[PDB]
């Protein structure tokens, strides 16, 4: 539906540290809508995109896609202006089928939600531990 | 599924150990809750995980299983530990519940 | 943090109250709400619950055509319905909060409310 | 760690449905461990990848994949065994890099956590409408 202010709570590592993000416009040319967060600097702010396949007549796949990426910077000596250090990405990208009905589809996300707070993915994420 | 609870009554004055079971039909995973209530109010709960003491209740309340098959038991009797308690599981949609055992 | 829901109420048979349960004191919107019955003599139920974000519903087989719950996010409230009440429906109805918005392992009942009583 | 059955239950869209996934052994050509779910027939059922960058001595940097398939077969007229029919995929990368604090990179997997249980993408992946 129409984007609108999301608000993420009780999330990162432990407890409650929210995340206010605001929409930030439809790109015409591509169709991703964009999210961001609420930061002082333009450029050193939390962002998020969504962009689901366009309906069609004769369209025999369809993809979701979800692509966060956030930086950190530390104040550089010498200079009086912040700048990106690093960042952080992650993107996933759903694929389902023209006859794909409702209950696959829930399945599907709601399986790659319940992984990601599984005991396994949480240390091959935070401590990079092999499988 | 539907879970089956073994002794209700168990009778048993303050003087020892109480130990009960909540049988579980189709294999259950490690994740149940063991809710307290004292006749009047609302219930209070104690074991959530299966062996895990819940907020602040006393370390005398301690609970166990396998697969298909927990206990809950209580090392000293005390007098407050009375009202049938129950067990639920949450693997399923339906979280049956139990039938209940008073002390 | 705590969970306030009247203390009685009367209908006749027939009529239909919704139930209202406020919850004051951990920013509503981030753990569900789970309502159980109690026969006067039997034991507990699990109507049915709701989270207060994205509104998703769980309910129980019996109570699916019986009852529908919802959610006032404004006054961080939640309502229950009993669309239709007969002579074997009087209960103890308790609202009570457990789990988080985004995961599906912990669901543990652990904060209770007081009762409503129900008579009809 | 050391990868054990996975076990995930009250998953989506009413919550009735339960995963059992159980170790299917590392690759060792490429490092890439595998689950699955005790299914019928070894061709069709829910199989989850998961593959993390070994430690090395410089790296460029990290990368997680997770990959996720659950396949929908029908039994056709005239046939004898199931044939699957279809599947639905899915799959997140994360990428952090050589100096990412634990805390960080412990903020992006639980924000996507957070972030698939929303509404926006609830509507975005069960009904396919873009925002």
């Amino acid at each position: 539906a129409k984007l609108e202010t999301v608000t993420l709570g009780n999330i990162g590592k432990d407890g409650k540290q929210t995340l206010v993000l605001n929409p930030r416009g439809v790109n015409p040319t591509n169709g991703v809508a964009s999210l961001s967060q609420a930061g002082a600097v333009p450029a050193l702010e939390k962002r998020v995109t969504v962009s689901v396949s366009q309906p069609s007549r004769n369209r025999k796949n369809y993809k979701v896609q979800v692509k966060i990426q956030n930086p950190t910077a530390c104040t550089a000596n010498g200079s009086c202006d912040p700048s990106v250090t690093r960042q952080a990405y992650a993107d996933v990208t759903f694929s389902f089928t023209q006859y794909s009905t409702d209950e696959e589809r829930a399945f599907v996300r709601t399986e790659l939600a319940a992984l990601l707070a599984s005991p396994l993915l949480i240390d091959a994420i935070d401590q990079l531990n092999p499988a | 599924i539907q879970m089956t609870q073994s002794p209700a009554s168990l009778s048993v004055s303050v003087g020892e150990t109480v130990t009960l079971t909540c049988r579980a039909s189709e294999n259950i995973y490690s994740n149940l809750a063991w809710y307290h209530q004292k006749q009047g109010i609302s219930p209070q709960l104690l074991v959530y995980a299966a062996a895990k003491l819940a907020d602040g209740v006393p370390s005398r309340f301690s609970g166990s299983g396998s697969g298909t098959q927990y206990s809950f038991k209580i090392n000293s009797l005390q007098s407050e530990d009375f009202g049938s308690y129950y067990c639920q599981h949450f693997w399923g949609t339906p979280w049956t519940f139990g039938g209940g055992t008073k002390l | 943090v705590q969970l306030q829901q009247p203390g009685t109420e009367l209908v006749k048979p027939g009529a239909s109250v919704k139930l209202s349960c406020k919850a004051s004191g951990y920013t509503f919107t981030s753990y569900s709400v789970h309502w159980v019955k109690q026969r006067p003599g039997q034991g507990l139920e699990w109507i049915g619950s709701i989270n207060p974000n994205n509104d998703v519903a769980y309910f129980n087989e019996k109570f699916k055509t019986k009852a529908t719950l919802t959610v006032d996010r404004s006054s961080s409230t939640a309502y229950m319905q009993l669309s239709s009440l007969t002579f074997e429906d009087s209960a103890v109805y308790y609202c009570a909060r457990g789990g988080i918005h985004y995961t599906y392992d912990g669901y543990y009942f652990d904060y209770w409310g007081q009762g409503t009583t129900l008579t009809v």
